[PDB]
RNA sequence: AAUAAU
């Protein structure tokens, strides 16, 4: 009934890119959006992209345009979203956000002339002179955007103009004329292309001139014989004008002056087009989807399907009218989604099924060379994935009660397509332990190689000499009758200062130079070459290394309040304006103030820096603060500070003789429910960032990329200190105590990228990965994959074949050859000869490891892995599939290769009477929908005996069992719920949903003794059945009945459980089709309904992002809202301490019992 | 012989699903021969309804018996296609392979209405003399009464199957209680026999077309009876009344060669009018997934594809059919369309493959 | 791999009591209908249904060894009372006509017995 | 056995 949605991993792929002038006039940027988030990037010159701000949306974006409005500074954001949205977004200096302009809603019923499915996408555009806009809404209306920043738009009836224009393709903006011309190609009589002998070319273009002021818009310039297949149409710079259009088997250029001028690719319209074509030399391809862009006025980078990259150009004599064509096959590269010409000499080739990389091109010595610069990591379509254990585990770690698990996914696509081993958290591979009682804080000096270690304890302090050998030193050169309070790196790595209560001491290595005595130091920052010493009453001192030896420098400040912490800086990238030393400091009135080292005078103030304000400009109980440069060459400075057992952490960000700098808040997931807890480390497995103590440790990386990154480290519980390492044995590592007091020596695995926002490993197959498959015994995974080739033969019926023979100017269909893979987890490499090859035409439809019932094990079940193929063959060849019984065995390694000990074991494979379009067990047999039926076998032997079938529905393509009950899935129909009698074999249907629906997949969403059948929907829904027989409207659970309801924004088609971290409660993990994770975590009656509250008061009284509704995009395609938002939700942490407790009394609850309610859903919700 | 599946299909666009969001990601289906694998079916290409007009021929199904065929359905999981003959026969044809299977004896007079419950468990029925009967997924006969006293003409079931509408040669709508099998009320007006019934998806209204010129359209309250609206669509006749499942379109059929397109929200205002049918329009069937595309069995024969917004004709068969066509039933994939017809026979017609000459007898 | 991390044997499940006990199961209407693909009655297996011919469920006894070949293809109205076996054991189905009497079997994926 | 091969 009641839940709520948590989303784990972010959507990755990208869907849309521009070069536009983002946050100020000067300087371009590179903004690309995904789904539902809009990245705008930079060009750090090796060349690697830089993250300059990320934005989460509550919609889907379906469109993207810039303007640069009438005096604008900047360049205005023309956001799409779907149903008729229109939304100007502009950056906001000050407050580094996303400030809305203008947004248009377009939801009026007589709008869509009576369609309640709305099939086309809202496409907006804009003039290259930056005068007009328009928006194709419900494929029929056209908002026309004035510009002189905005006037009254209006909505042109394109139905209703000098011709009315139907089922239009694409629409675009011309260049050179004197009012905003726009262009529309569209099909006035549609046509398929398996019917083309009737209706050979339908397709036409039109400009028409907008005449703003008397809303009058003429036609000119028609054509009306473009050959049918005609995909999109790009507009040719002003030099020479006109338009290109894209066909699927052709390229035209069109201009009203001149005859048009067409060049067919491939023979392949010999009989489709009656458009007068030429035939191109040297060129063979298809223009079907196919991305493009403009390198300069003459020349165009077309991206075909399969990632070629072509340099098209318009070669023209000097009257500037296009005279022919010229194609060349550069460098191949992904397939794209979107493309750009960022630079005079650079690219980009945006992809959501594939990672997006940036090119750079040079002229060959007319003809272009093409490189790649940097790439984008993206978890492409999710399409499956199978929980494993990692193969390797520390026998530290091997002793604790939860499961350590991972997940691998089925990413990408053709020759992008790949495995993902997505991790959550950091295990380190323990190399030595000791057992030291006592001692909790710690440092790692360097005199890089460690050459010591420093360790507190209660009353004395011990030395460890890091190296050949790890040995606690006898001799003097270091304090040992007290406790120490720090010890860093003074100077550049060459000397030693450690800080003790009575005072501070200055050492060159084991020796000691000199002691300067010195309220007990409770706290001190060291940014080279100035110390600060802050102690108990707070009293701050400065210290500078004066030539070398410490200097005494007592700074002036007023203390108007005592100082409770504080932080020092050195920044190398020019941020902090008006290398340079800044002291942050906070103040017990709750006033923060930025300093100046070399001075004094006062830089920065807040007027209430614990409240945690989501943006801190110039003029509680915090207990530690750290401000570190983060980034390349410690570029973009971030301010970490504990307080209130509450981790909030601001960016930073430049905002015009006081600090032109500003800094806001950064959202979050740690919970802390005089010892550091932050721990700058500048190389660890060539990373740096901040690792963050207490009771959920957290990794803080940022990589040239510039996105934050947090990894927490669950397993070994919390972490009381933590320090850098780096010995001989040892490589860049860490080195981290217990709360049981037992250091560990730890290098960070260097099989996993940590740049992600989960530690991810991409596993390049070069081929399309389909299914996957965890064997728990000989735990190894196998991987269903298909490669395409030409087919050269078409099955028909009486078998016959025919061959497809044809000229040398024809395009092959690809044929899909399929086979089975098995990856080992120690290496992540495919076993060599353990690989299953299907018949030719074999299409896996399912593959899941099943737990058979055997006699052998102790145990009542075998666990097999089991397989069901199909052989497509057009519509016309009968369909039938195998089921494929394999089992993983074990045979002594061949030597050289210890990977090759296992090899898969062919039990059974038959050539059933139907394709095996799904496949389960239950309770040990094996259930599999064949054809119009689900059948249940045993497992004899070698064989598979019938028990029990009945017949369910057109096509089931998910199902899944719990003990007795098999939850069908149809393509068409809906859900079904089915139960084995194991006493008499009989299969019954328990229940089934009365109402269509398109399914993706189904799983269970188990309670302590109800349970729901969650189903994912085509348009995005998230739903929780029920099989209740003592309602009204299930007669006697004759139907199912809805309980839950949830719009998610992308699509799912896997989900998988693992028990809360409450008491018979499952999560329902699931894996989006844009490279997204979420939760779907059950709740109590009390907690949902006292959380719907929080919920409506967040919805109504918060501004979001371009202006969207949160309530009304999670409404369902009759909505029963059961499932909370746990990313709406998200926001109340946001706020301030002051905002929280305003609208905790306004909903009727208090601030404390919402953190509580909204803290556990984290808590309980940490697994991987 | 033939066998068109849709297994491929469907798989085919379950492999795409994954990484094509829209259309826009749909690589191109080329029109040449080789080209068998890359179909999908019309839930695939949504956006492109002209794939689902159904103009290539698979196979002409005829009885032994050689009774004409007054009503066509398809089982709700597609398994097999129901035949109501003019002998009381229902004759079943397999739903891939489109083979004889059974032919049983159902009604003693001709059947006219057939319609499956809203959900898969009953499939009611009616015949020239008025009884109405139910039936299993096992076709086996359940209940029988006499409903009407003259011919049933056709049944709708209510959006919750508890009631369904019937209309009657007599003149009248009875509306009567499911598991009860009792008449509740008699929605008397039309004056002249009614031709067909059809219940609103949701709102729950009762539209009847009439033999009678006064009042060829008129709308009913299933609860208080009453008679909510009348309206002055055709000149003659109105045959076949069908609602669009989105609860807007009231498309109309008359023996004036014309079909009109209302919206129920306003009857003042004539939305549309689809000019094309050279005789009689006698059937109509809308598409399962595509809303806006539709058929219609015209009395010549004639076999047209309409679509909603388009002045002109999608494009159909003239002379699809011999004699009248008088149901017409899409698969509930869509990939499929079964039309019944006065010829004593019924034809399975599927999408066009890529590459072909479309010089069939039925094309050129 | 599913059923090790998280169980669902020791959960006793409210739609397991559900069905266990019949719950909320009205009887059918009709009586001369057969409601095919519905479960076997729990309660008539042990001392009595209480419902004979109104039960939702299916009474069964123990003497018919053929399996239905209607039940087979899906179109079989004697149903609760057919004297046919009703279970996809394929052992006791019936023998070729085509084989026992004319000659051998045309169809190379025929289930009827071949003797 | 009620059309398994119409
Ligand atoms: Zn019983
Ligand atoms: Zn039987
Ligand atoms: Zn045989």
């Amino acid at each position: 009934m009641y839940a709520v949605y948590k989303q784990a991993h972010p959507p990755t792929g990208l869907e849309f890119s521009m070069y536009c002038n983002f946050f100020n006039n000067s300087e371009r940027n590179l903004v690309v959006a995904g789904t539902s988030q809009l990245y705008v990037y930079r060009l750090n010159r090796r060349e690697k992209l830089e993250l300059a701000a990320s934005f989460s949306f509550f919609g889907n974006v379906m469109s993207m345009a810039s303007v640069q409005l009438a005096g604008a500074k900047r360049d205005a954001l023309l956001l799409s979203f779907k149903d008729a949205k229109l939304s100007v977004v502009e950056y906001d200096p000050g407050t580094h956000d996303l400030k809305t302009l203008s947004l248009h809603y377009f939801e009026e019923p007589e709008l869509r002339d009576g369609f309640v499915q709305n099939v086309h996408t809202p496409r907006v555009r804009v003039d290259p002179d930056g005068r007009c806009a328009a928006m194709l809404v419900y494929g029929t209306r056209l908002v026309v955007l004035p510009f002189r920043s905005f006037l009254p738009s209006y909505i042109i009836d394109v139905r209703a103009l000098d011709e009315k224009l139907l089922n239009i393709i694409d629409l675009q903006f011309l260049h050179g004329y004197y009012e905003p011309t726009l262009l529309i190609l569209f099909e006035p009589n549609q046509t398929w292309p398996g019917r083309v002998a009737v209706r050979q070319d339908t397709c036409s273009i039109v400009a028409i001139s907008l005449n703003i002021t008397q809303k009058v818009h003429p036609v000119i310039w028609s054509l009306t014989s473009l050959p049918f297949d005609c995909t999109q149409a790009l507009a040719v710079p002003k030099p020479i004008g006109g338009v290109v259009v894209f066909a699927v088997n052709s390229l035209l250029y069109l201009n009203q002056s001149v005859p048009p001028y067409g060049v067919a690719l491939n023979s392949l319209t010999t009989g489709t087009t009656a458009f007068p074509l030429r035939t191109q030399e040297g060129v063979r391809i298809t223009l079907d989807c196919a991305q493009a862009t403009f390198i300069s006025y003459d020349k165009m980078v077309i991206s075909l399907k399969g990632g070629e990259i072509y340099v098209l150009t318009l070669i023209t004599d000097g009257m500037r009218s296009v005279r022919a064509f010229h194609f060349d096959k550069a460098a191949a590269s992904v397939l794209t989604t979107s493309m750009v010409t960022m630079e005079p000499g650079y690219l980009f080739l945006g992809s959501r099924l594939g990672n997006s990389l940036l090119l750079k091109y040079t002229e060959k010595l007319a003809t272009y060379s093409f490189e790649v610069c940097d790439s984008i990591l993206n978890i492409g379509p999710c399409a499956n994935a199978a929980v494993g254990e990692p193969a390797f585990l520390s026998e530290e770690f091997q002793n604790s009660p939860e499961p350590d698990l991972e997940i691998v996914v089925c990413s990408g696509h053709g020759k992008n397509g790949a495995l993902s081993v997505l991790q959550k958290s950091i295990r380190p591979q323990v190399v030595t332990t000791f057992e030291l009682p006592g001692c909790y804080d710690m440092w790692t000096v360097i005199a890089r190689r460690h050459g010591f270690l420093i360790l507190s304890r209660e009353d004395s302090t011990m030395i460890l000499q890091t190296g050949q050998e790890i040995m606690e030193l006898d001799t003097s050169g270091f304090a040992t009758q007290g406790p120490t309070v720090f010890a860093g790196n003074i100077g550049d790595n060459r000397y030693i200062v450690q800080v003790s209560p009575l005072g501070i001491r200055l050492l060159e290595g084991v020796n000691q130079l000199h002691f300067i005595p010195v309220a007990p130091i409770v706290q001190c920052a060291v940014a080279d070459p100035y110390v600060v010493i802050m102690s108990a009453e707070g009293h701050v001192t400065m210290f500078l290394l004066k030539s070398h030896r410490l200097a005494l420098h007592k700074p002036p400040l007023h203390h108007q309040s005592k100082v409770i912490t504080l932080c020092l800086y050195r920044d190398l990238s020019g941020m902090f304006t008006t290398p340079t030393h800044w002291c942050l400091l906070v103040r017990e009135n709750g006033t923060m103030e930025i300093y100046q080292l070399p001075d004094w005078r006062l830089v920065f103030l807040v007027k209430n820096f614990p409240v945690g304000q989501r943006v801190l400009v110039d003029s509680p109980l915090v207990k530690e603060v750290l401000l570190v440069a983060l980034g390349s060459r410690q570029s973009r400075p971030y301010l970490l500070v504990h307080v209130d057992q509450e981790l909030l952490i601001y960016e930073a960000f430049p905002h015009d003789g006081n600090l032109k700098v500003r800094f806001k808040k950064v959202p979050h997931n740690i919970n802390f429910r005089r010892v550091a807890r932050f721990r700058y480390f500048e190389d660890i497995y060539g990373y740096s960032g901040v690792f963050i103590c207490g009771p959920s440790p957290h990794w803080l990386l940022v990589t040239g990329r510039g996105a934050l990154r947090l990894h927490p480290m669950a397993i070994d519980g919390p972490v009381d200190s933590f320090a850098p390492f780096h010995n001989v044995n040892c490589p860049r590592g860490f080195l981290y105590f217990n709360r049981q007091g037992e250091l560990r020596i730890s290098v960070l695995p260097a099989y996993l990228s940590y740049d992600a926002p989960w530690p991810v490993r991409k596993i390049p197959l070069r081929c399309t990965a389909h299914y996957v498959a965890y064997h728990v015994e000989s735990k190894v995974y196998a991987v269903a994959t298909s490669t395409n080739t030409p087919c050269a033969r078409i099955p028909r019926m009486t078998k016959e074949f025919e061959t497809i023979e044809r000229d040398e100017r024809y395009i092959h269909p690809q044929q899909e050859a399929f086979s089975i893979q098995l990856i080992s987890p120690v290496s992540w490499e495919a076993i060599p000869n353990a690989r299953i090859e299907l018949q030719e035409w074999e299409h896996v439809t399912c593959m899941k490891t099943v737990s058979l019932r055997s006699e052998e094990t102790v145990s009542g079940l075998k666990g097999y892995v089991a397989a069901g193929t199909c052989l497509m063959q057009g519509e016309e060849v009968t369909c039938r599939g195998r089921i494929l019984i394999m089992d993983v065995i074990e045979v002594v390694p061949e030597p050289g290769q210890p990977l090759t000990k296992n090899k898969f074991k062919v039990l059974y494979e038959k050539e059933q009477k139907g394709p095996v379009t799904a496949l389960c067990h239950c309770n040990g047999h094996l259930v599999s929908a064949i054809g119009q039926k689900i059948f249940l076998w045993s497992l004899r032997a070698s064989e598979l005996t019938g028990m029990a079938f009945i017949d369910t529905q057109l096509y089931i393509h998910q199902m899944i069992s719990v003990k007795n009950f098999i939850l069908a899935a149809d393509v068409m129909k809906s859900i079904s719920l089915l139960r084995y009698q194991e006493e008499s074999k009989t299969l019954s249907l328990v229940s089934r949903d009365a109402k269509p629906l398109e399914v993706y997949s189904v799983d269970f969403m188990v309670d302590n003794a109800q349970l729901g059948f969650l189903v994912s929907d085509r348009d995005r829904n998230l739903m929780v059945y029920m099989y209740l027989p003592e309602a009204k409207e299930s007669f006697g659970g004759m139907r199912l009945l809805r309980r839950a309801d949830f719009h998610v924004g992308a699509h799912v088609n896997t989900f998988w459980r693992t028990p809360c971290r409450w008491e018979n409660k499952h999560i329902t993990w699931f894996a989006t089709l844009d490279g997204g994770i979420g939760l779907l975590l059950p709740m109590q009656e009390k907690t949902y309904r006292r959380l719907l509250m929080l919920q409506n008061a967040l919805t109504t009284m918060l501004p979001h992002h371009a202006g969207l509704n949160p309530r009304a995009f999670r409404m369902l395609h009759n909505a029963v809202r059961n499932v909370l938002d746990g990313e709406l939700l998200n926001r109340y942490l946001y706020l301030s301490t002051m905002e929280r407790s305003e609208l905790a009394k306004k909903i009727g609850t208090t601030p404390d019992i919402i953190l509580d309610d909204l803290l556990e859903t984290d808590r309980v919700t940490a697994h991987f | 012989r033939k066998t068109i599946d849709y297994n491929p299909s469907v798989i085919k666009y379950l492999e795409n699903r994954i990484w094509q969001r829209d259309q826009r990601d749909m690589r191109a289906i080329q029109p040449d021969a080789g080209y068998y694998n890359d179909l999908v079916p019309p839930i695939g290409m949504l956006n492109n309804p002209m794939n689902a007009v159904t103009t290539k021929f698979v196979r002409t199904s005829t009885n032994k018996v050689k009774c004409p065929v007054f009503v066509v359905r398809w089982t709700p999981e597609g398994r097999r296609l129901v035949t109501g003959a003019s002998s009381g026969e229902f004759t079943l044809w397999n739903g891939l392979t489109f083979n004889f299977e059974t032919i049983l004896q159902a009604h003693d007079s001709p059947v006219r209405a057939m319609t499956w419950s809203h959900n898969d468990m009953w499939m009611l029925t009616a015949d020239h003399g008025g009884y109405v009967k139910y039936w299993q997924s096992n076709m086996n006969n359940v209940k029988m009464f006499q409903a009407h006293k003259e011919a049933i003409r056709e049944a709708s079931f209510s959006p919750t199957d508890n009631k369904f509408a019937t209309c009657s040669d007599d003149g009248t709508v009875r509306i009567w209680d499911f598991l009860r099998c009792h008449e509740e009320r008699i929605l008397r007006g039309h004056g002249a026999d009614v031709k067909c019934v059809d219940w609103h998806p949701t709102k729950g209204l009762v539209v009847s077309g009439s033999k009678d010129s006064q009042q060829p359209i008129k709308f009913w309250d299933p609860k208080t009876g009453q008679s909510l609206a009348t309206l002055h669509a055709h000149k003659n006749t109105v045959m076949e009344v069908k609602l669009n499942l989105n609860g807007n379109w009231l498309l109309t059929a008359s023996r004036d060669h014309l079909c009109k397109l209302f919206d129920i929200r306003n009857l003042k205002e004539e939305l549309q009018v689809f000019r094309g049918h050279k005789k009689e329009a006698t059937a109509v069937a809308w598409h399962p997934v595509h809303e806006g595309l539709f058929a219609s069995g015209g009395s010549d024969g004639s076999l047209l594809f309409w679509h909603v917004g388009v002045e002109k004709e999608v494009g159909g068969m003239e002379m699809a059919h011999e004699g009248m066509i008088w149901s017409l039933a899409w698969h509930p994939l869509g990939h499929i369309l079964c039309s019944g017809s006065n010829d004593h026979t019924s034809k399975f017609w599927t999408r066009n493959r890529p590459g072909d000459k479309m010089r069939d007898r039925y094309n050129l | 791999m599913q059923e090790i991390i998280a169980s669902v044997d020791h959960i006793k499940f409210d739609l397991e009591i559900a069905v266990e006990q019949q719950l909320g199961a009205q009887p059918l209407p009709f009586p001369g209908m057969d409601k095919s693909g519905a479960a076997v009655c729990e309660f008539f297996l042990k001392a009595a249904c209480g419902k004979g011919g109104m039960c939702p469920f299916r009474h069964i006894s123990g003497e018919k060894t053929v399996v239905c070949k209607h039940w087979l293809r899906g179109l079989c109205k004697k149903g609760d009372q057919c004297e046919f076996l009703h279970e996809y054991d394929m052992t006791k189905m019936p023998e070729c006509y085509f084989y026992s009497k004319f000659g051998e079997c045309s169809n190379k994926e025929c289930p009827f017995l071949h003797i």
